[PDB]
């Protein structure tokens, strides 16, 4: 499993999505920290 | 990273994927006793880089 | 047995697969502590 980033991807005859599974608690902080600089008191 | 957030500092809160380097302050309130056995409450800036 | 890491493995002719059974409590510290350097605090 690889990470292609670039242009637009197409799938190829043999690739699949794979779904990258995040432990829990990380998820939480991506959606609420979009900047920590300023969302910073809670 | 598991940090501590809070005035009175409490140890496993504000976890963040983040580590700031900038010259920022944690106020946390902390409670002495002088010489005198007269305990008192004092907060401190605390200005970190 | 043995442990295939790598390429997508396909079963052989005389192969079948092995369920590792990890001692009771190992269970729960694998699928808790994701991440104890930050999950420390429980
Ligand atoms: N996600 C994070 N990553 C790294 N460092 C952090 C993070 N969150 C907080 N910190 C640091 O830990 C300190 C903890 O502060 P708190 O006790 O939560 O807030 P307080 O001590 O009351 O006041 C700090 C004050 O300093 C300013 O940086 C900030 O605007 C805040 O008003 C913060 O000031 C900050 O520098």
């Amino acid at each position: 499993v690889r990470a292609v980033i670039g242009s637009t991807y197409m799938l190829t005859q043999d690739e699949v999505l794979w779904e990258k599974e995040l432990p829990p608690g990380v998820e939480e902080l991506l959606n609420k920290g979009q900047d920590p600089l300023a969302d910073r008191g809670e | 990273l598991s940090l501590s957030a809070g005035r009175p500092k409490r140890p496993h809160a504000r976890r963040a994927l983040c580590l700031l380097l900038g010259p920022d302050f944690f106020t946390d309130v902390i409670t002495i006793e002088t010489a005198d056995h007269a305990r008192l409450q004092l907060q401190l800036a605390y200005n970190w880089h």
